[PDB]
């Protein structure tokens, strides 16, 4: 799952 | 209007149907043969003839046995002679049996009985999947079944209420090797599992009903209340109205998280109910204890990711609103951060019924509970723990390979499975 | 003279409709047959607002009723006042949204909005001097926010120069409904704040506040919830229906309560509210619906006006009262609370009077106020919208239906653009 | 013109406010039921003082209910003249003081005491020209003295130029009805000369002695108790509610009592008391009034004024009396009785004249004397809260509630320092 | 509005109990089965059902034999089945055996039920505890009890009724190790604990009530008077009402001397109620001779430090407070200098209810009296004493120290009752 790809935003 | 059907295979999920069906029959005064003696039952009861209420059911199995006891039984002049479908050889516990060699045998008829009964239908919703994952018949067929459909209709949802193995009940040696095949092979082909333990249930049953004969009947007439209680929405009115798709909406994160775990409320016997007041607020938070769930796996050794709350009969959006808050303040249960509104709810006018002859009391209000939580990693990393005692020694897998299986399948499964096991501890950590 | 078209979306939508039109109904003069038993020449003398005529005295209230769900306008169609409506006006889907924005939004919005369309354009040609149009919904279930966000959309491309009004119901912040309701939320508000002239903001945790605290109910349901919404609709629109001293219709509300285009939601209030037990404790005069409108006790939204100041304020009194005492009271109203009220706007009050009471009350007062401290409110959905994004939760359900990641991010920079805005006016 | 708020506190505060409305409420001929069935038109002139009017002829007592335990104004609620009262102003909470001032001042009343000074201000706005409040209380109780110290605080806070009084019952001499009775009184004192306008003095065991010697009762109750306590307050205040020949309110009694800020102890009395045999026996005139008012026996305080010197004395007449027996009885108990007098101040005595009688009688007299005897009282409580202090005896009850040692010490210090000037004017 | 939570233990704990229930019932007029044949009761009772009152009460033991009494009794129906909870072995006399080894198995259980009786409270302001110090089960699950209540709630208050060992009457031989362990565990957390005698009730019973045969029901009904008249101010409304909390903020001075001494006016048998006109300076004179108290220690030998008088019924304030001064004003008695106020009173309309078959007569006025004084000093040394003349052979230590308590515990218990022993010494000499 990836719940990881997002955590880099603003 | 919106049409569910329902799909019954092997011998727990034909026992099951059973159960539910005489529920239904009985919560919409409906006689065994059909007549009502005496309506939005459309949805599960079609109309043919003059005032028969046929149910949209299919009955599949490949032993017998069990579906013959059902063409014997009370129920006889109720289904359609060709909703029940037989074999002759059962899969004999071997998942290759009942997915490559003896399923693919009655998968063509059993996929055109249901195309017949579903063209009929013009709002068709989902589907219905009662079924044990332990079982060769259960896991193979069903595994295939649904690959099935989703490839045939895609769009329209699919739910399945299945028998978890239990941690320490079996009935089975080769148990751990089906589980993770079907588990393996139908991860991707679901839209939301709802899981019971038979050892939670007996556990239910010693505890609050007193009962210390829990026969399977028992066990399957509770499974049929929390599935009567999910359908009442579809099956009546009330101040707010949840459907299928709602479910998977609001219960699924993730593609490959879709096994929350279903309870029930309140479970209390007849001479127990004059004690106590069954409100709002208690039940609300009977739902919750982990001694109520019927998985045996403890809440608090994880996080909830959602929760599903359906309220039956008496009830009022206010208690339930204080309830929800009052749950939400207390710490002794956990929620994920990302997830900051963790609830939905439905409430419905029409109270449960009870059967007569059976073992629950009668109450005005009750609770269907379902949680999505990382509380279920646990078990999942048992029956692996399982596979791999059993498959570093190679045992009972001459059985299944010469039946077709290939012997990587085994590795493929067991490696997804650690995968899956992993996405669980990727969204049971806080950022 | 003018005449306001009724939509209605979802099932709060259709909920909160039902009980409108039970209300106005009453109000009218007019059986559930449709056929006026009424006393007053007045109710005839406007009855074209809301009601059609037909050949036979009965009346047919100008509304439209749409769901993406059969159920809940079924039971409509099948309880009270539902021979009223004309069956024309029932659109029905088959699938339903489920709780999702993009699937009432893009999928089956796309297949009902011709429809409804057609309806809308057929009810409104038979108007003569159309003013506006009304909707109810709620911006947390998929149906409601996505097809009324479809809906308003075409409309504002249909009739530019008309009046929009909605009476939405916003997510309440303290228990939820829907897990995915902060996501809807944004997303329905990037096209409102676009597309509607004004909103009025409904919180159900208020409602239950008011109920319970100061109606004194044990039980309160979603009847009593709709009856005190449509209570505060009919107190809106009532000097279009009846004569008074002072005269307000829609686009004289929307002149006085819009300073800048994007800042267009009200929190609305309603007076008086006593229980059948301390009504004869305390006599109903101008100083006590003034003082219970101005009281954050009092107010629909969740949302503490004290911690903000107000733009501007409309009271609207129904029954016979003096000027005189309305204008000394919203002097020393201004006065006592001045430090509540935008330096950079004297007089942030706008009253009208209409003659005609509540049928049975001596007098009553609606309050519509605009204030910044909404701005918590939006905030707190940025943020829990933020706290699911981040980790792409529930995403793939919106994804699937044609949506994107950056529509998602638009809309939450349109969200906090908002809220930066409400905050440099304050 | 002027109006009075009347707040009570505690179990004693309750049932003396009870005690007290039902008397007022037979003056001015209301029923219970609140409907106005009297036969003077003085009962209506000037009602607005104590009752607001309500719609249809009701008429609501300015009353506020205090307490931190329901039970006592439940009892209030259900028994007689429980329907009369505003059901919004009962304010209970739920733990109860428990006989603590630190309790009932720090914890529980920082819960209660907002809400209770919103449904204050709320009264208050409603005044015309508010004249003051009056607290009924007790210095032994837990509730009735941190709660009511607090609200006087923060009135006094509020509404700096009002006038605040106070009815407390002061712990007795002999007989003690709590252990933690020292502590409690020094706590409550070392506030209250620092924030309230008058006091008046009332000991329980006094009342006893008057209703045994006196009234020849066999078992007086409570009741009896509150009944003449009740008959004092009205006393006080007829002046703002008959017309007389010579009428004087709170504030004009207040300048004429208090030489300084820090004397504010008075000890009240009231005339004529007989029993039902003796009333044929005795004749009722002036000077019998009078010799009755400055008799040691006949005040409502246990500490005998021929101890010490009057400093001031307020004598409020009621009836039909004739101006030059008034004050001849006067000079005559200056004259003879002068050696109690200070000598500093000629003139001690303040008469007013109310023409109507109470209800059913003849003349009345309300004595208010503030005598320098009240430091037996003062002494003999800084004797016992120093003497269980020494040992830190219940102490940690109050430390556990957030104070600390420098706050008794300070009162002390106080109060010991309120002595030092009360024996100094002597 | 305020409730309060009844909790009883052990052998003595459930036979009190049990009558103190019947006598409640009595009095508010509920049938045994729980129904009412015509409300400030809402304190005890919880409605439920149809007109059914449910105690708020807890029933412990580690014996099955006086719960499955109760169970069978003529009260049967009227407990929810869930409260009466019972082990299988009881402690057998050993405090370690109740407080580390069989206590610890129904803990949580205990806790459980606790904490859902207590949720349903919205005032709830305390907890009634009765048990015994000579048992096993007692003293050890009831400090146990008291431990975890304790460090759950901490500001709720926790009254105690507990029977004191007997100066000469012994119906055991291990009850100063019993005695002495329990008192230093539960020194800290017990807000409150009044106490009886059985040796003095049976005097009272032979000197005043002129029964030569007095059966534990006798007994048992006289502490439920006792019981009824603390919590009548709570039930009923008065003149003057007590708290809960007030008891405890007017009785302890120090956290360390909490055990105030119960006694109960008037106890007279029916022949001689009718040559005696009762009054209310009678009754408090007779409150205060030694042989009246209801523990067998004399008064005289000591100093009061607070006094609590309840009074019930037909009673006038002034006479009370007469009498109250006549009681002060006489020399034979004595109370401490540093407590000049050492008096409080609360009065309450509802006079006392006589139980059928009782051995008491009808009044219409009754005086409870609770006195905080330093004459139990002397119980606490004879204790001691005792306590030492078995310790110094080391008697019985094995059977505690083979269930895990280590020795050195019962050091420090000798060593913590001796500093009680110097406390009271302090606070008994003036200044
Ligand atoms: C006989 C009388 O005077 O009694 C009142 C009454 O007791 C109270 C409580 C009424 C009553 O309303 C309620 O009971 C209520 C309860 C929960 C939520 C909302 C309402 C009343 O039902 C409402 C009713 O009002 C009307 O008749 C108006 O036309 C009202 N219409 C309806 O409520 C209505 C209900 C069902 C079907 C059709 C109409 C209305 C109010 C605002 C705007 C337009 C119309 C009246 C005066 C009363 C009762 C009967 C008790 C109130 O009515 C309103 C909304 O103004 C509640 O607040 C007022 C205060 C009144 O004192
Ligand atoms: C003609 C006459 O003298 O009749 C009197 C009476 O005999 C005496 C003894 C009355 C009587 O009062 C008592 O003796 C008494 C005291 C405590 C408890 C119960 C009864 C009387 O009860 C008292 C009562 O007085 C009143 O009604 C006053 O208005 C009084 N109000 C009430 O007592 C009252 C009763 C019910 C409800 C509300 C009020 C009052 C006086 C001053 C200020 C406010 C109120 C009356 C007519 C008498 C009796 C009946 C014997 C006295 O009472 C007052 C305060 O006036 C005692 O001191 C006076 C002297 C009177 O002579
Ligand atoms: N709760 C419940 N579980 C059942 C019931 N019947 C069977 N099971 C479960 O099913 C498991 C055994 O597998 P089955 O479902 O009987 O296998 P099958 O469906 O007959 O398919 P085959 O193995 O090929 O015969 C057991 O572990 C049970 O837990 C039932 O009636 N109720
Ligand atoms: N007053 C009174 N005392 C009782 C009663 N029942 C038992 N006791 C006392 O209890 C003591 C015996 O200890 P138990 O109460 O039986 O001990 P337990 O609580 O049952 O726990 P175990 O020691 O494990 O059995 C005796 O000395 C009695 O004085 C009773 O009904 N009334
Ligand atoms: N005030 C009010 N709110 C409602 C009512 N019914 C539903 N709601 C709100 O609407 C939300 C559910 O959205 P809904 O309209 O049912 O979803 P939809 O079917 O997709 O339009 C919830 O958050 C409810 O708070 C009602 O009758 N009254
Ligand atoms: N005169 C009079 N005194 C009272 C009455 N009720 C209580 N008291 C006195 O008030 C004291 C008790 O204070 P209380 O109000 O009960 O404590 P609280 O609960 O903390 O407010 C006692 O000393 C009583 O003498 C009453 O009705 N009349
Ligand atoms: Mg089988
Ligand atoms: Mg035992």
């Amino acid at each position: 799952c990836g719940s990881k790809d997002n955590i880099k935003h603003v | 209007m919106r049409e569910c059907i329902s799909i019954h295979v092997g011998q727990a999920g034909v026992q099951i149907g059973n159960a539910c069906w005489e529920l239904y029959c009985l919560e919409h005064g409906i006689q065994p043969d059909g007549q009502m003696p005496s309506d939005s039952f459309n949805t599960f009861f079609s109309e043919t003839g003059a005032g028969k209420h046929v149910p949209r059911a299919v009955f599949v199995d490949l032993e017998p046995t069990v579906i013959d006891e059902v063409r014997t039984g009370t129920y006889r002049q109720l289904f359609h002679p060709e909703q029940l479908i037989t074999g002759k050889e059962d899969a004999a516990n071997n998942y290759a049996r009942g997915h490559y060699t003896i399923g693919k045998e009655i998968i063509d008829l059993v996929l055109d009985r249901i195309r017949k009964l579903a063209d009929q239908c013009t709002g068709l919703q989902g589907f219905l999947v009662f079924h044990s994952f332990g079982g060769g018949t259960g896991s193979g067929f069903t595994s295939l079944l649904m690959e099935r459909l989703s490839v045939d209709y895609g769009k329209k949802s699919k739910l399945e209420f299945s028998i978890y193995p239990a941690p320490q009940v079996s009935t089975a040696v080769v148990e751990p090797y089906n589980s993770i095949l079907t588990t393996h092979t139908t991860l991707e082909h679901s839209d939301c599992a709802f899981m019971v333990d038979n050892e939670a249930i007996y556990d239910i049953c010693r505890r609050n009903l007193d009962i210390e004969r829990p026969t399977y009947t028992n066990l399957n007439r509770l499974i049929s209340q929390i599935v009567s209680s999910i359908t009442a929405s579809l099956r009546f009115d009330g101040a707010l109205n949840v459907d299928l798709t709602e479910f998977q909406t609001n219960l699924v994160p993730y593609p490959r998280i879709h096994f929350p775990l279903a309870t029930y409320a309140p479970v209390i016997s007849a001479e127990k109910a004059y004690h106590e007041q069954l409100s709002v607020a208690e039940i609300t938070n009977a739902c919750f204890e982990p001694a109520n769930q019927m998985v045996k796996c403890d809440p608090r050794h994880g996080k909830y990711m959602a929760c599903c709350l359906l309220y039956r009969g008496d009830v009022v959006p206010k208690d339930v609103n204080a309830a929800i808050a009052t749950i939400k303040t207390k710490r002794s249960i956990q929620f994920v951060d990302w997830c900051p509104t963790g609830f939905k709810v439905g409430i419905n006018y029409q109270p449960p019924t009870v059967v007569p002859g059976g073992d629950l009391a009668k109450v005005q209000r009750a609770v269907c509970m379902l949680s999505n939580t990382t509380a279920i990693a646990e078990a999942w990393a048992r029956l692996d723990h399982k596979f791999d005692l059993m498959y570093a020694k190679r045992a009972f897998v001459h059985w299944y390979v010469g039946e077709g299986m290939e012997e990587g399948e085994f590795s493929e499964a067991r490696e997804d499975m650690a995968a899956l096991e992993k996405d669980y501890e990727e969204v049971g950590v806080d950022s | 003279m003018r005449e306001i078209v009724h939509i209605q979306a979802g099932q709060c939508g259709n909920q909160i409709g039902a009980k409108f039109w039970e209300v106005i109904s009453d109000e009218h003069g007019i059986d559930p047959t449709g056929s006026y038993h009424g006393d007053s020449d007045l109710q005839l003398e406007r009855i074209n607002v809301y009601y059609n005529e037909a050949a036979g005295n009965k009346y047919v209230p100008r509304a439209i009723l749409v769901d993406l769900e059969p159920g809940t306008m079924d039971s409509v169609r099948s309880g009270p006042f539902g021979q009223i409506f004309r069956p024309d006006n029932f659109v029905f889907g088959q699938s339903g949204a489920g709780n999702n924005w993009a699937k009432g939004h893009y999928t089956e919005g796309a297949e009902l909005v011709d429809s409804v369309l057609d309806v809308v354009r057929k009810e409104s040609e038979s108007c003569d001097c159309l003013q506006g149009f009304q909707l109810t919904h709620s911006l947390g279930g998929g149906t409601g926010s996505g097809m009324g966000t479809l809906l308003i959309s075409k409309i504002r491309e249909e009739y530019p120069d008309r009046i929009m009004n909605t009476f939405s119901v916003v997510p309440s912040p303290k228990v939820s409904d829907t897990v995915v309701e902060p996501y809807n939320a944004t997303l329905s508000v990037h096209q409102l704040v676009e597309n509607t002239d004004e909103t009025y903001c409904i919180d159900n945790e208020a409602l239950y506040d008011i109920c319970f605290r100061t109606l004194k109910l044990t039980t309160p349901t979603y009847g009593d919830l709709n009856h005190l919404v449509s209570a505060t609709m009919s107190g809106v629109t009532t000097c279009l229906r009846f004569p008074g001293q002072l005269n307000a219709d829609l686009r004289k509300l929307a002149v006085n309560m819009v300073p800048f285009p994007r800042l267009h939601f009200f929190m609305p209030g309603f007076a008086p509210l006593t229980s059948r037990g301390s009504q004869q404790y305390r006599a109903l005069t101008v100083p006590e619906l003034t003082q219970q409108m101005f009281d954050a006790k009092n107010m629909m939204a969740a949302c503490d006006p004290r911690h903000g100041r107000y733009l501007t304020v409309a009271a609207v009194f129904r029954g016979r009262m003096s000027m005189k005492e309305v204008d000394e009271q919203m002097l020393n109203v201004q006065n006592k609370n001045s430090s509540y009220f935008v330096e950079w706007i004297p007089n942030n009050v706008k009253t009208a009077v209409c003659d005609i009471p509540p049928r049975g009350l001596k007098m009553s007062a609606t309050f519509i106020g605009n204030s910044t401290a909404i701005q918590e409110l939006f905030k707190r959905i940025s943020e829990q919208f933020t706290a699911m994004f981040r980790r792409k939760a529930f995403l793939h359900w919106y994804t699937g239906e044609g949506m994107d990641e950056m529509e998602f991010t638009e809309a939450e920079s349109n969200m906090n653009d908002l809220v930066s805005e409400y905050q440099q006016y304050q």
